[PDB]
């Protein structure tokens, strides 16, 4: 059911997200290439 | 204090640091207040009178103001 | 009413944005 | 004409004395890039009232 | 009339403001008593209150809704005394200052040491200088048609 | 390079923190990166347009399809004046079972009310269900996809434009004028024929039925015929209900004037004409260009033959055209000029003349998009003035533009900076001076001791117009003047009806209280303009710094000498610019709004008595106001206006920190560093784990830049949440 | 004398005596003139 | 890092490199001037950007003028 998307949805987009994102961009500052 | 404000804000206002909730008490204050308190006639044995109202006794009154009273400490 | 089907072929549609817009982030690096 | 004494109008864009007017203390004639030395009586926001410039950027005031 | 205002003269806003004003003052007057200092004084005040208001409904100052005067300056005369009368008054005063600390300066400037004589002024020369100021009008412009008012491009610039 | 700021070496090989936070806040100035060539930038430019327009209609689709799936538009549009429309639904799981009650009020579960007036706008145009929006949405997804692959397209070998091609100013223009400007306004009139003011009436036109319903029952005979006078007969009568058959017209184009009795906004039929008629002027306008067909004008010729024979404006505007072409930072500068001035005036005429319907009667909507436009308008405002800086000291030719009008410009900078603060004091003492006066007296008990200057002049326009009350019989006003008998019998009816009902917006009366707050708004615009345009002038040397052009546009300082050189490079001139920007604003934005509210209370007098001295703005305004929305939530329980009560808070916080950044400097920080060094590096166990960047204070510039957002961000959160709660929590 | 007459010539004294007398010629008008909006 | 830019209104005052905090600046010998010497920056890698160097100039415009740049742990005054 789509009504249960703000609960599948939002968790994902505010939390997992976020953390990827930025542990990527801190690999991507990190390294010499 | 941010902390209660997002609390109260969220409507959990079990959830604040409170007299009424999780509560902060300044024991070590309380107990020096009666420590003095208790000191006249004790460890002031010439003295009639706690030194300020403050620490505690009764509430002094002039023309139907209050003067001093005691002061609680709470969280 | 917007029917499942509906929102299901939205989010379908917006994956497509995704991926096409990533390509363009990289191409303009 | 620039000699010692005269009284000349700055012509160099980045003084502080541009337009104005100075009095030539002296001219050296060994040949040196700058060889005028002009007197203002005004400080620049350095403080200082002196500076030397070229012939071509002075020009005589009477 | 002008803006749809009234004169004050024929506004009931404005007495009504009149009469409220005075009974405070009155209200108070009444706790102190007889030729009491304090109620002397409020007696007084009153006294001025009611000419205030006396002098504005005698004028031709227009009221609003409020019951306060309100100005007007569009450049009708009938309406002179709220701007332009007391502007040339301004004028007159601010050129007449100006003139003279010009003078001033510009005569101070030719002297053994300028500088000492704007941190500690020639009050002698100033007093000569600052009375001939009253004419400003008429030596301003004979000054402007003499150039010698206006400089001419002698003057620092920036480098651009 | 071979760090992160790829696009500069100078950054990449910092040992410091500033690599990182530098290589962020210069990755956008493209014309600077290492190896950059004038092709390469616009390429890239012009792609990186592509990915913005792509994110713009992203961000429709989104609200077009958040209120379809989680709105109450269709409600709405049942019972307009008693329902609150919905934006987006609410999952927070930090929410109390409290705070689930209070946010679903009215509905079944939480909430957000919008206050973007997107109901109405979609009401008037046509959309009557949530199917329809939908649609809307899925389309402008798939269109947002095409752009992303333009971008791809034009940057790949052999679809990249060439340097000609975005220099061909006569096309590009002739081009957007005439066909995004003016065929588009032609489409939207038939959009708004065949659709929308079929709506109104009640009959439903959609892709299903377009091409069988004729829009208008004579058909496009009128039209080719000659005989357009039968599309402006038979207009909606007075009594129409909207949305409804009753009372209906046939009218598709009319110049009526004037609001529809019922919704109290314009007529549709009346924007049909309006949008008509300006398709063919800017259609017309757009075959002026020579466009490889022989026919047209050449730019170049056209600015160098305007030199005015007496020579007051010296070599006139020869030099300009290559000057324009070759620069795209004074483009980009008169571009946010005239878009700055444009939403302004959206701002300005929307509240007036209400386009959308039952929007006047939203009155916190009404509100924020005010206010939103107004500042909107400031950032563009500045912008401009900022890029024009940047301009001379980046493109500017001083040898090309000789004795040209925009290097005589720079020639009387002085008289043009002087005079301005002139300005700026005159308007600024007496202004001061005036409010100071009428407190006082007020204060001591006088107040029929105030100043307060009628606005003539203001009132005499209005009258102009019609307005009656003023008295003042002139023009339209006056039943003599050969005005009204000009438009008396075409579109003055419903006009002066309008001008001269005292619940609508048009014209608002004006008082003695108007007067001093359209001078303080004066103050702040001269002020704001003195800061820009002395930092424009002044970029590229002073008598400070006769160098200033070789630094750059913002560079820290020149040095503790020569007396002190802190904030002297242009960069600093729009960071001090922007404080008096967020103040004119404020100012304007104030006055608004309390106006309005006194207005929508019933109590006009309020402001015309109050607004007169300070005390009043703090009194009546502020602190009266505020009480709705610091009682969002108290010790006894929470509202819906929690949300905005908290917000209140926090923007008073970002913007008291961003005071940290602006008066404390970098030395104190340093120093205070390299102690947390010391002890990260003598702490057993800590010791284990080391940087890879050596810590370091912020810049100066950068410190500025910090602190600017901070206070900028705070301002605008702050006053967002008092100009909703404040007016929903009173009126709605 | 002359170096005293030098000090009460020095530009703060001298402003704050003008000021003072311009102040007090001010208040002393208001005194026998008061409320005025206008010339009358 | 930084770039520090000697002019021919120089003087040889000497002034300059008397002032520089990290031996930055030299004296060598000219014929422009009476003095007869001229200021030379053979060793720009250390300079931290203080501007006292200017701050000490005596001509109208500085005849020494630096011009911040790219920075390194030396120009940074990082003893971290
Ligand atoms: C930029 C537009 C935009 C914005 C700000 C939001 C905002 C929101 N959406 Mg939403 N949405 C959008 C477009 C947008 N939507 C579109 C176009 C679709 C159709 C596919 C949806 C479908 C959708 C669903 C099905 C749900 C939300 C939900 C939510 C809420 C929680 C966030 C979340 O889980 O997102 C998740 C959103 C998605 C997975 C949709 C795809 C992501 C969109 C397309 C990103 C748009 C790109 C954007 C321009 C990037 C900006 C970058 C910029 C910052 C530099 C939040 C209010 C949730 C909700 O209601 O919570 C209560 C929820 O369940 N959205
Ligand atoms: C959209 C983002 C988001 C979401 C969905 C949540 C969700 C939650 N927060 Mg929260 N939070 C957020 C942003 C978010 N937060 C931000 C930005 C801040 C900073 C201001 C906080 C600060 C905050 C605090 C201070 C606290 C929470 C708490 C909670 C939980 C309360 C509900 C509950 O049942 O607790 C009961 C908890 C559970 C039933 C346990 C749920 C299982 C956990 C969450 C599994 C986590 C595993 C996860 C995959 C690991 C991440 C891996 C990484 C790669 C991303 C809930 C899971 C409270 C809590 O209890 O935290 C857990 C709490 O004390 N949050
Ligand atoms: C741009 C605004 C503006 C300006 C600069 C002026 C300027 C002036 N007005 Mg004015 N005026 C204005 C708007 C303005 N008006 C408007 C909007 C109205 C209508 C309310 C009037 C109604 C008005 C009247 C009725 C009179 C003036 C007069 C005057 C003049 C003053 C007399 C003199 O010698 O000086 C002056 C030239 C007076 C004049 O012309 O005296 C000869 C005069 O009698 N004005
Ligand atoms: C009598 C002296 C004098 C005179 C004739 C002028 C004349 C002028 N000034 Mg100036 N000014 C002065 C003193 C003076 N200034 C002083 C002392 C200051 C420092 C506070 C300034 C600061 C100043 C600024 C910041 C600006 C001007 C501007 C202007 C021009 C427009 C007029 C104006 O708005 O003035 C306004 C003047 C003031 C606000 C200064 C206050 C009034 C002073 C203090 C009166 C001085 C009287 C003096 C002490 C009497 C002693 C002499 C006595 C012993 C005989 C005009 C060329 C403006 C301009 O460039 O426009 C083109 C402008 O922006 N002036
Ligand atoms: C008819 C053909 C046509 C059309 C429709 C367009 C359309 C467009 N071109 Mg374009 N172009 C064309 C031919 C055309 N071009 C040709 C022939 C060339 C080669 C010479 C170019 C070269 C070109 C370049 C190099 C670029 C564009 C760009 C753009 C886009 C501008 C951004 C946008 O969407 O704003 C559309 C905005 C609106 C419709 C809103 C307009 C709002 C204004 C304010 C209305 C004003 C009304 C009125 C005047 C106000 C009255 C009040 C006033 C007095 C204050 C737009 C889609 C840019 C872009 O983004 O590319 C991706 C870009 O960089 N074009
Ligand atoms: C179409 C509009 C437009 C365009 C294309 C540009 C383009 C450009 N501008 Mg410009 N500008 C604009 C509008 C525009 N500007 C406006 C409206 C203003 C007025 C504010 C300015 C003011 C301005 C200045 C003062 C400067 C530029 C500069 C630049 C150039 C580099 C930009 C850069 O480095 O950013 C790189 C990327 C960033 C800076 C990221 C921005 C992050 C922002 C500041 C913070 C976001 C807000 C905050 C996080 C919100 C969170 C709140 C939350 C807690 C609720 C680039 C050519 C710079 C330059 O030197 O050009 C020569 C420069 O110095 N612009
Ligand atoms: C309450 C805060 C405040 C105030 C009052 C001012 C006031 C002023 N700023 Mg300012 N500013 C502020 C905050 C403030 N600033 C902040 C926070 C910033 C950071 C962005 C700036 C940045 C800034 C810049 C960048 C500039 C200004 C400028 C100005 C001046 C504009 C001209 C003017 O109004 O003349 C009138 C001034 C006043 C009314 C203020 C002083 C009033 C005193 C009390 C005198 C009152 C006299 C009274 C009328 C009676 C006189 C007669 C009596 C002697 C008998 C003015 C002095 C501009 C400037 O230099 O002016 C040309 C300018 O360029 N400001
Ligand atoms: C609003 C902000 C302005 C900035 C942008 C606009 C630029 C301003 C330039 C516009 C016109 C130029 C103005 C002067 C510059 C100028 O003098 O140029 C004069 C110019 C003519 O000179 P030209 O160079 O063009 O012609 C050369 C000759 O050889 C003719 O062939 O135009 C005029 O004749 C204007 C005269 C009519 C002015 C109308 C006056 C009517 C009332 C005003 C007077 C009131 C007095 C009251 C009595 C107390
Ligand atoms: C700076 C600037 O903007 O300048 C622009 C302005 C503008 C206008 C855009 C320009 C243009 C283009 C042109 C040529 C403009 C001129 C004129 C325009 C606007 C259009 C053309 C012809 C219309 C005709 C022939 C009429 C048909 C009309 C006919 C045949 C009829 O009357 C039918 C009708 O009779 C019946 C049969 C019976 C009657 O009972 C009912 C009527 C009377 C209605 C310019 C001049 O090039 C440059
Ligand atoms: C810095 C710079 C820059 C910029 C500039 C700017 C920003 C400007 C602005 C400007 C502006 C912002 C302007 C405005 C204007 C306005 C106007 C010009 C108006 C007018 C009006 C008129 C003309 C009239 C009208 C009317 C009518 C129509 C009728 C009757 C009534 C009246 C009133 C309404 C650039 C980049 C270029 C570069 C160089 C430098
Ligand atoms: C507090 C303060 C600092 C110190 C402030 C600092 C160091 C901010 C540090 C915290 C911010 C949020 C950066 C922290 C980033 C995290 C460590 C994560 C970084 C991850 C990367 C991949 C980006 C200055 O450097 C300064 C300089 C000049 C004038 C005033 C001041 C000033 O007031
Ligand atoms: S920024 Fe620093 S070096 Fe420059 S003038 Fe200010 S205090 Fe001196």
């Amino acid at each position: 059911a789509a009504s249960f998307l703000p609960s599948i949805l939002v968790p994902l987009v505010g939390l997992i997200f976020p953390a990827f994102s930025m542990a990527l961009f801190f690999l991507y500052v990190q390294t010499d290439d | 204090y941010i902390h209660n404000d997002t609390m109260r804000a969220l409507g959990r206002p079990q959830d604040m640091f409170s007299d009424k909730a999780i509560q902060l008490q300044p024991i070590f204050a309380q107990w020096i207040q009666n420590i003095h308190l208790l000191a006249p006639g004790t460890t002031a044995p010439n003295a009639l009178a706690t030194t300020s109202y403050a620490f505690g006794g009764d509430v002094i009154e002039v023309g139907g103001k209050i003067a001093m009273m005691p002061i609680k400490l709470g969280t | 009413m917007i029917t499942d089907f509906q929102v299901y072929i939205a989010l379908m549609a917006a994956l497509l944005a995704s991926v096409l817009a990533i390509r363009l982030g990289a191409t303009l690096y | 004409m620039i000699d010692r004494n005269s009284k000349v109008r700055i012509l160099r864009k980045e003084s502080y004395w541009f337009n104005q007017i100075g009095t030539v203390a002296t001219v050296d004639q060994s040949g040196i890039r700058y060889p005028a030395v002009v007197r203002f009586e005004s400080v620049n926001y350095a403080g200082t009232n002196t500076n030397n410039f070229a012939l071509d950027e002075l020009v005589e005031v009477k | 009339e002008i803006g749809g205002l009234t004169k004050c003269s024929e506004s009931a806003a404005f007495t009504k403001r009149l009469n409220a004003s005075v009974k405070k003052l009155e209200q108070r007057a009444s706790q102190y008593e007889a030729d009491s200092p304090p109620a002397l004084a409020l007696k007084q005040q009153v006294e001025r209150t009611q000419a205030r208001f006396d002098k504005y409904s005698r004028s031709e100052l227009l009221c609003g809704a409020d019951g306060l005067p309100h100005l007007v300056a569009d450049g009708r005369w009938s309406h002179a005394a709220e701007f332009i009368l007391p502007g040339f008054g301004f004028i007159y005063i601010s050129g007449w200052i100006g003139w003279v600390g010009r003078k001033y300066l510009r005569a101070v400037s030719t002297s053994a040491n300028p500088s000492e004589s704007e941190i500690i002024i020639n009050v002698p020369l100033a007093l000569k200088i600052m009375t001939t100021g009253y004419i400003w009008p008429i030596s301003a412009w004979q000054e402007l048609i003499s150039n010698d008012l206006v400089a001419v491009s002698e003057e620092i610039t920036v480098s651009p | 390079a071979t760090k992160f700021p790829k696009f500069s070496q100078a950054l990449a090989q910092d040992p410091a923190t500033r690599r990182i936070w530098y290589g962020i806040a210069t990755a956008h100035d493209l014309e600077a990166h290492d190896g950059m060539t004038e092709e390469n930038l616009y390429q890239k430019i012009f792609a990186s347009h592509f990915g913005h327009l792509a994110i713009i209609f992203l961000w429709t689709s989104g609200n077009l399809f958040h209120v379809a799936w989680q709105g109450n538009f269709e409600k709405w549009v049942s019972n307009p004046l008693k329902t609150r429309p919905i934006a987006h639904s609410i999952w927070d799981p930090h929410f109390g079972e409290s705070a689930l009650k209070a946010f679903s009020k009215g509905n079944t579960y939480p909430v957000n009310i919008t206050f973007s007036g997107l109901y109405q706008w979609w009401y008037t145009i046509g959309f009557r269900t949530n199917q329809e929006l939908y649609k809307g949405s899925i389309g402008l997804l798939l269109l947002a996809s095409v752009l992303l692959i333009a971008g791809w397209l034009h940057l790949q070998p052999k679809f990249r434009p060439s340097l000609s091609w975005f220099k061909n100013n006569e096309s590009r223009l002739n081009h957007h004028l005439s066909g995004l400007l003016g065929f588009s306004s032609l489409a939207w009139t038939g959009h708004l024929v065949h659709v929308a003011i079929p709506a109104s009436r009640g009959v439903h036109v959609g892709w299903d039925n377009f091409l069988t319903t004729p829009p208008h029952p004579a058909g496009l005979t009128p039209f080719f015929t000659g005989n357009w006078t039968v599309y402006a007969e038979n207009p909606d009568s007075a009594t129409h209900v909207f949305n409804t058959s009753e009372g209906s017209g046939t009218a598709i184009l009319t110049f009526l004037g004037g609001f529809h009795p019922q919704t109290q906004s314009l007529w549709l039929s009346d924007m049909a004409h309006h949008h008509l008629a300006i398709a063919v002027v800017f259609i017309v306008a757009g075959h002026m260009y020579r466009t490889n067909f022989g026919i047209g004008h050449n730019m170049k010729e056209i600015l160098d033959a305007h030199r005015p024979p007496g020579g007051r404006l010296g070599a006139g505007h020869v030099g300009l055209f290559e000057t324009i072409t070759n620069s795209l930072h004074m483009q980009l500068g008169l571009a946010l000029a005239c878009l700055g001035v444009a939403t302004s005036l959206t701002a300005q005429h929307m509240y007036a003349l209400t386009p959308y319907a039952y929007l006047s009667k939203d009155f916190t909507t009404e509100a924020a998009l005010y206010t939103h436009h107004q500042y909107i308008a400031g950032f563009l405002m500045v912008g401009a003035f900022a890029h024009g800086a940047i301009f001379f000291v980046r493109d500017y030719d001083p040898e090309l533009n000789k004795n040209n009008v925009l290097a005589r410009m720079l020639e009387h900078k002085e008289a043009i900076i002087s005079h301005l603060s002139w300005a700026s004091l005159f308007l600024g003492f007496h202004t001061l001076g005036l409010y100071i006066h009428n407190d006082t007296v007020v204060a001591f008990g006088q107040p029929e001791k105030q100043i307060l200057f009628e606005p003539l002049f203001a009132e005499y326009i209005q009258a102009a117009s019609g307005k009656a009350v003023y008295q003042f019989n002139v023009l339209l006003a006056s039943s003599t003047s050969p005005a009204t008998a000009a438009g008396n019998q075409v579109w003055l009816p419903g006009w002066l009806e309008a001008i001269n009902n005292p619940k609508t917006d048009l014209f608002l009366k004006i008082g003695p209280g108007d007067f001093l707050v359209h001078h303080a708004i004066a103050l702040g615009l001269h002020v704001t303009a003195l800061i820009l345009v002395k930092g424009a002038l002044d970029a590229r040397g002073s008598k400070l710094m006769p160098d200033k052009k070789d630094f750059g546009y913002s560079f820290p300082c020149d040095g503790p000498g020569r007396g002190g050189t802190c904030d002297i490079s242009a960069w600093d001139a729009f960071y001090l610019a922007m404080f008096w920007m967020l103040n004119t604003i404020g100012w304007v934005t104030f006055y608004w709004h309390w106006k309005h509210m006194t207005i929508w209370g019933g109590n006009p007098g309020q402001f015309d008595e109050s607004s007169n001295y300070i005390m009043g703005w703090l009194r009546d305004y502020l602190w009266l106001n505020s009480s709705p929305l610091i009682n969002g939530y108290n010790p006894f329980g929470m509202n819906n206006l929690s949300v905005w009560s908290w917000m209140f808070l926090f923007g008073h916080l970002i913007w008291a920190t961003g005071f940290m950044f602006l008066i404390s400097w970098r030395g104190y920080w340093q120093e205070l560093i390299e102690t947390l060094v010391w002890a990260h590096e003598r702490t057993p166990l800590a010791n284990l784990i080391r940087w890879r960047d050596k810590p370091v204070a912020l810049s100066i510039v950068q410190a500025r830049l910090v602190g600017l957002v901070h206070f900028s961000v705070g301002y605008i959160l702050t006053y967002a949440a008092f100009v909703i709660a404040s007016t929903s929590g009173k009126f709605a | 004398m002359n170096d005293f007459q030098k000090y009460l010539s020095t530009a703060p004294v001298l402003l704050t005596l003008w000021m003072t007398f311009t102040a007090g010629f001010i208040i002393e008008v208001n005194r026998f003139f008061p409320d005025m909006l206008g010339l009358y | 890092s930084h770039t520090v830019k000697i002019y021919d209104t120089c003087i040889g005052c000497t002034q300059c490199v008397r002032a520089c905090p990290t031996d930055v600046l030299e004296m060598v010998p000219w014929d422009g001037c009476k003095s007869g010497q001229i200021a030379s920056s053979p060793r720009v890698e250390d300079c931290v950007g203080c501007k006292r160097c200017e701050t000490a100039c005596p001509t109208d415009f500085l005849s020494v003028r630096v011009y911040l740049g790219a920075e390194t742990t030396r120009s940074l005054g990082l003893a971290y």
